[PDB]
RNA sequence: UGUACAACGGGGUAUUGUAAGCAGUAGAGUAGCCGUUACGAUCUGCUGAGAUUAAGCCUUUGUUGUCUGAUUUGU
RNA sequence: GCGUUGGAUUGUUCACCCACUAAUAGGGAACGUGAGCUGGUAGACCGUCGUGAGACAGGUUAGUUUUACCCUACUGAUGAAUGUUACCGCAAUAGUAAUUGAACUUAGUACGAGAGGAACAGUUCAUUCGGAUAAUUGGUUUUUGCGGCUGUCUGAUCAGGCAUUGCCGCGAAGCUACCAUCCGCUGGAUUAUGGCUGAACGCCUCUAAGUCAGAAUCCAUGCUAGAACGCGGUGAUUU
RNA sequence: GUGAACAGCCUCUAGUUGAUAGAAUAAUGUAGAUAAGGGAAGUCGGCAAAAUAGAUCCGUAACUUCGGGAUAAGGAUUGGC
């Protein structure tokens, strides 16, 4: 009906948590988006961009009130685990099992704590500047 | 070009994409590879070394068949258990 | 003409009066205007097309040197439900736009994001300027 | 364009018909007759597993006399 | 022809069935039906929905790792087309499916053992709970056998 | 005045009057021209429409852009059990038209065709062809005299056949009856063919084969009294116009004194008799041989009938014809397959169609599995099993 | 008065999304009792369970019952 | 024969502007008083005039006709009587539909100093139109099928009621979309025109008598209905 | 009872269950509702419909008769335990 039709249009489509995982993974990606040069078209003129909830706020205090909220915590509690790729979708059906398991142990060993440390640095950076 | 001119023109001549291919046996020129079986796809299961892995699979299955892989409560004999079961079913109904 | 191949039929998504995205760095952001080449003529019907279709357009957002200026170019993404004659229905995230001359040659030199399979097969220079097909 | 009922296109089609298409159309007839005869022979093999003088005369003379009394005949007055 | 797996349901997507979505990363998401497509649009989590296979394999339902499930590897390096090799693979697939189905049935038995003990204890508690209906049962059985 | 803007008509004036057809079974109005050089051959066949399905094909079409590429296509499936011959008709030429001067029937006939002749079968004494069977006595003087009449006169010969509805899952019990023309030569040989073929069957393989372009004649799916907008294709008036918006507003400014036959009014939509030509047969499948739905590429033993059977139809336990696309008529109807009336100068009627796969999934929903074995294997063992 | 017809039921197919009831220590903490007990959204298990499935789906070795009311027609 | 568009502009349009297109031809059946549907009297203000009431060279604004159930026409639907009933058919008459563009090849050939650059024959696909269809995709939901949500009520659980279909999600079947798919022909006579023989007129002449080709034209094949007072062949004919 | 509320929704007391009925579910209507992609290309004219909407917090321009404009605008949230 109207709610789903007029919220989840492909025009108003958002940014597919897989990619947010791949972005919060590494240092350079998070620093790039924290820097984010002045763009006249973006809502907050660039700055004040939440990466978990891929969203431009207007101001620092609007970032504060966003972070002190359940809409942020929804996404951070959704983004802790693995990102559910087609690898998972086909390993469930019995197809490219070893690729899925290599990806799983890779995240468990390498990429997981990488992203966790990046998130912690992000959090204390934001809490210190704000 | 001229084989086309002989058989039939540009838009009619059906070229065989085969007849150029390089094989162990030439008598099998006009064969076809199955793509799909019951649910599966042949290209996914098709390795050169499949019979050996199947031999290992059968070894494992025969080990398990010898093992215990494919195989009353005290106080009540069996008819006591059936009586309790039927009484409970009656009670629920 | 300019295109290599036949007039093939894929569903219509982009009527007249539709603002679609440009992601190359020729300078434009948007494409609007009227015209579709190879469009029919029927009372009360809108000119709307795709299939790597060539269309007239202006930059609504972009650099002023190419604003105020009508230009031809080709649809590469649609976001309507198109059917491939090999199986499934396809559709993109969005519409996409981008710029060229009447022979099919591009003002820009590289494309961002995916480009349609049939659009690239129909327009050579799009296939050369595209790094990502589908 | 050239219409469906254009003389030149129809002549070209007429020239094409006598050749590659009629051969394919005629082969199928022999094939299907060869199948039709075997579908008879198999039925036989299964079987071997075990005036017009009656009423037309009266009806027609009565029709003609009704026609000639009511004067409702096409040929006769 | 191929048989793809639904991004959501992990189900087969035969030719002429479903819808495909092409992200901006040049990544394909094909679905078995509009149910899964619309769940993707609404950004549901298939590892939380009980009717997928991902939930099952992650929860510890029908098993995930086994020797049977390694044969359907995708193959990006081809081979010379030996028809003997093709014929061997055709029999191998049928054999592998029998073996996998038997192991699956065994996994389900391992999961569902310990249920008859529980059911029997339920019935014991119930009958030892409620004797006042057992009197009605006794008298009615006696009445019926005296009636017949 | 001159309308200010030209636009084409709304509707076709050749498919008029748009009335209910006078019979559920559309009547064949033209058979191909006879060549007396060629063997004896039926011009047509009867069948029952049974749903639709989807196939994949490998296309060897030179010049096209799917040349040496795969293509998904829809197909229609007609249950075509063998057809039984029961009679002959001879049609003499006159300067009024064609006239039938004699019809000859067989010795024994089935309860099906007798039911066709009857209208209350459960009360009757079923006395239909008793005296004709008696006329089939010692030498059959009458039978031979009328057959010789047909050999002498009558010009062209048609054969009365009926179906074997008993074989279908349809709940009708009553067979259809149809004249089908014989297009070989030698009227004597036509009559001899029929005489030898009384009380005997003709399969569909003996009338058609793959890569053949046939015509379907049928009746199209009545919807009932319908309005202008959906019955001709007119525009709709914007909103809250006077006396409604799903109609033609008027004729214009100018003044006639009558309403014309050309101005798109309301009425019946459907149950019209239609003749749709040039549909390519893709498979002549047989009930005797299972794995009809299977293919050289598939090698997955299964019949064409999908899981749960077709919808508003049962299973295909009989010989069937698969054609591509969309024929007239709905499921559970009677269609006549004719062969093409003319040699077709298109390469489409030459290309040897090869299939790769057929869809035997459920049409009672969104089907994901081709076989119940596949469903069993994917779902795994349930609670009920063990 | 038959491989007859129907109402129920069985099987298949499809839609939904894991029933009622019972248990656990899994449960942000809070009180009481010398770590333990009571409350507790929720989670986990019996459970792709449970429900619906022709009313214009397919199929049926089952159970039960039904099958001569009225009118009219002649070359 | 078949088509002859989409839009901008009301400090206005008895029109013009830029695009697409094969093309964007003109007109009539109303305007030879007056006739579908839609824009363009009563109140009030400014301007010119008037002694004034008021009028106007003006301009602005707001401002209730409401068939058809009758006859005919048109569209679809029955039906008496022509021994009864049933089946298979014929076809007078009437209607008729297909259309346009591009692409491969012919060929970078003919042609041309160069620049440039065709076509017949053989093939492929699309535009407009029409007729069907529902395998798939999409839409639709009183399947009120499944689940959930708010508020309240049935003591709580269960199971439910009410909220003018309470709301949200999925939703088969059916219906439906160039928003999906399929299909859409071939014989005779002719116009203009080009010709053969050949007088008129001891030359000559396509014409006067004869005669060969030839257009998307005409008539038929094919498609639709089937004369309810058009017809045939055939089956049964009453305890 | 919910809730800011004599709003709207459900209920207790008291009262009523009155308005010609039955069978089907064609078109056209009357009263509503949903719709892919595009979003005013429609039309004299965005008529009508849609969208927004309560409460907490941040923040709020020109102009101003300094009293207002102003809920300007524009943004972050809302359950249960
Ligand atoms: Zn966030
Ligand atoms: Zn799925």
């Amino acid at each position: 009906g109207r709610y789903s039709v007029k919220r989840y249009k492909t025009k108003r489509r958002t940014r597919d948590l897989d990619l947010i995982y791949n972005d919060l993974s590494t240092k350079e990606s998070v620093q790039k988006l924290l820097n984010q040069p002045l763009d006249e078209t973006k809502p907050g003129l660039g700055q004040h961009y939440c990466i978990h909830c891929a969203k431009y706020m207007e101001t620092a205090i609007a970032l504060k009130t966003h972070l002190k909220g359940k809409v942020h915590k929804r996404r951070v509690k959704e983004l802790r685990g693995v990102p559910y790729t087609q690898e998972v979708s086909d390993a469930a059906a019995g197809y490219n099992l070893n690729k899925f398991l290599n990806r799983v142990q890779e995240i468990t060993q390498s990429v997981g704590p990488e992203k966790e440390s990046n998130e912690a640095l992000l959090k204390e950076h934001l809490d210190s500047t704000l | 070009r001229d084989i086309e001119a002989e058989n039939g023109g540009a838009g009619v001549f059906n070229v065989n994409l085969k007849d150029k291919y390089l094989l162990e046996d030439d008598e099998w020129k006009n064969d076809i590879m199955p793509e799909i079986l019951d649910g599966k796809n042949v290209y996914d299961f098709l390795d050169p070394e499949i019979a050996a892995k199947l031999q290992a699979l059968e070894e494992e299955e025969e080990k398990l068949e010898n093992e215990g892989f494919y195989n009353i409560y005290d106080g009540f004999e069996a008819s006591e258990v059936d009586d309790i079961k039927e009484k409970a079913a009656w009670i629920r109904n | 003409n300019g295109a290599q191949g036949t007039k093939f039929r894929i569903s219509l998504g982009l009527p007249v009066g539709a603002i679609m995205n440009c992601a190359d760095n020729s300078g434009a952001r948007n494409l609007y205007i009227i015209a579709v080449k190879g469009s029919g003529s029927r009372l009360n019907r809108l000119p709307a097309a795709s299939l790597g279709d060539m269309v007239m357009a202006t930059v609504k957002k972009g650099k002023p040197e190419l604003r105020k200026k009508v230009m031809p170019a080709i649809v590469v993404r649609q976001a309507k439900s198109w059917r491939r004659r090999d199986g499934v229905f396809l559709y993109f995230e969005d519409n996409a736009g981008v710029i060229a001359n009447p022979k099919g040659e591009m003002k820009g030199s590289a494309i961002t994001g995916p480009v349609g399979k049939e659009c690239a097969d129909l327009w050579p220079r799009v296939a050369s300027n595209s790094g990502v097909v589908v | 364009a050239k219409s469906l009922r254009a003389s030149s296109h129809l002549n070209a089609k007429s020239v094409k018909r006598r050749g590659v298409f009629q051969k394919a159309v005629d082969a199928r007839e022999q094939r299907i007759s060869d199948k039709l005869k075997e579908d008879l022979l198999k039925q036989k093999l299964e079987d071997l597993k075990k005036w017009r003088d009656g009423r037309h005369h009266t009806y027609k003379k009565a029709k003609l006399m009704k026609q000639s009394k009511k004067k409702t005949s096409f040929t006769r007055f | 022809m191929r048989i793809y797996q639904c991004h959501f349901c992990s189900s087969p997507c035969y030719p002429g069935h479903g819808i495909m979505f092409v992200r901006n990363d040049a990544k394909e998401f094909r679905f078995c039906r509009s149910k899964c497509h619309k769940a993707f649009k609404q950004r549901r989590n298939p590892r939380k929905l009980k009717w997928t296979k991902a939930f099952r394999k992650a929860a510890g339902k029908e098993l995930a790792v086994d020797s049977t499930l390694t044969f359907a590897q995708r193959r990006n390096v081809p081979v010379r087309y030996n028809r003997e090799l093709v014929a061997t693979t055709l029999k191998a697939m049928a054999r592998i499916e029998e073996i996998r189905q038997k192991r699956e049935r065994a996994f389900y038995k391992n999961r569902m053992r310990g249920n008859k003990e529980k059911d029997f204890l339920r019935d014991k508690k119930l009958v030892e709970s409620n004797p006042e209906l057992l009197r009605i049962r006794e008298v009615e059985i006696a009445r019926k056998l005296a009636k017949e | 005045s001159h309308r200010k803007y030209e636009a084409p008509r709304h509707g076709h004036l050749g498919f008029l009057p748009r009335k209910r057809a006078a019979s559920i079974r559309a009547r064949v109005k033209a058979f191909p021209k006879d060549d007396r050089s060629k063997p004896v051959a039926l011009t047509s066949f009867l069948g029952y429409k049974a749903g639709m399905t989807t196939i994949v094909r490998d296309l060897d079409r030179p010049g096209s852009k799917f040349h040496k590429r795969e293509v998904v296509e829809a197909v229609t499936v007609v249950d075509t059990p063998p057809v039984v011959v029961v009679g002959v008709v001879g049609y003499v030429e006159t300067p009024r038209g064609l006239r039938s001067l004699t019809t000859v029937w067989a010795e024994h006939l089935s309860d099906e065709v007798k039911r066709r002749f009857y209208k209350n079968w459960y009360k009757s004494k079923k006395k239909a062809f008793t005296k004709y069977s008696a006329k089939y006595a010692q030498d059959g003087a009458g039978i031979e005299r009328e057959l010789a009449r047909i050999k002498k006169y009558a010009s062209v010969v048609r054969v009365l056949v009926h179906t074997q509805i008993r074989k279908t899952p349809l709940a009708q019990k009553k067979a259809h009856l149809a004249e089908i023309q014989l297009n070989g030569g030698s009227i004597s040989e036509k009559v001899d063919w029929a005489r030898e073929h009384f009380e005997k069957t003709v399969a569909v393989d003996s009338v058609f084969e793959q890569n053949e372009m046939i015509d379907a004649i049928a009746v199209t799916k009545g919807h009932g009294f319908e309005g202008v907008t959906h019955r001709w294709g007119t525009k709709k008036l914007p909103r809250k116009t006077h006396r409604g918006l799903r109609k033609v507003a008027c004729i214009g400014a100018w003044h006639p004194a009558h309403v014309m036959w050309s101005v798109a009014r309301a009425g019946q939509r459907g149950y019209h008799s239609r003749t749709s030509i040039n549909h390519k047969i893709y498979r002549v499948g047989k009930g005797d041989d299972e794995a009809n739905g299977a293919t050289s590429f598939d090698r997955t033993k299964k019949t064409i009938t999908p899981m749960g059977g077709f919808v508003h139809y049962g299973e295909i336990k009989n010989d069937f014809i698969m054609v591509k696309g969309c024929i007239p008529g709905n499921r559970k109807r009677i269609v006549t397959l004719r062969k093409s009336l003319y040699t077709n100068t298109s390469r489409k009627a030459l290309e040897e169609v090869s299939l790769k796969w057929i869809d035997t999934a459920s049409k009672f929903g969104k089907g994901r599995f081709q076989t119940p074995a596949e469903k069993h294997a994917f779902m795994g063992t349930l609670k009920k099993d063990l």
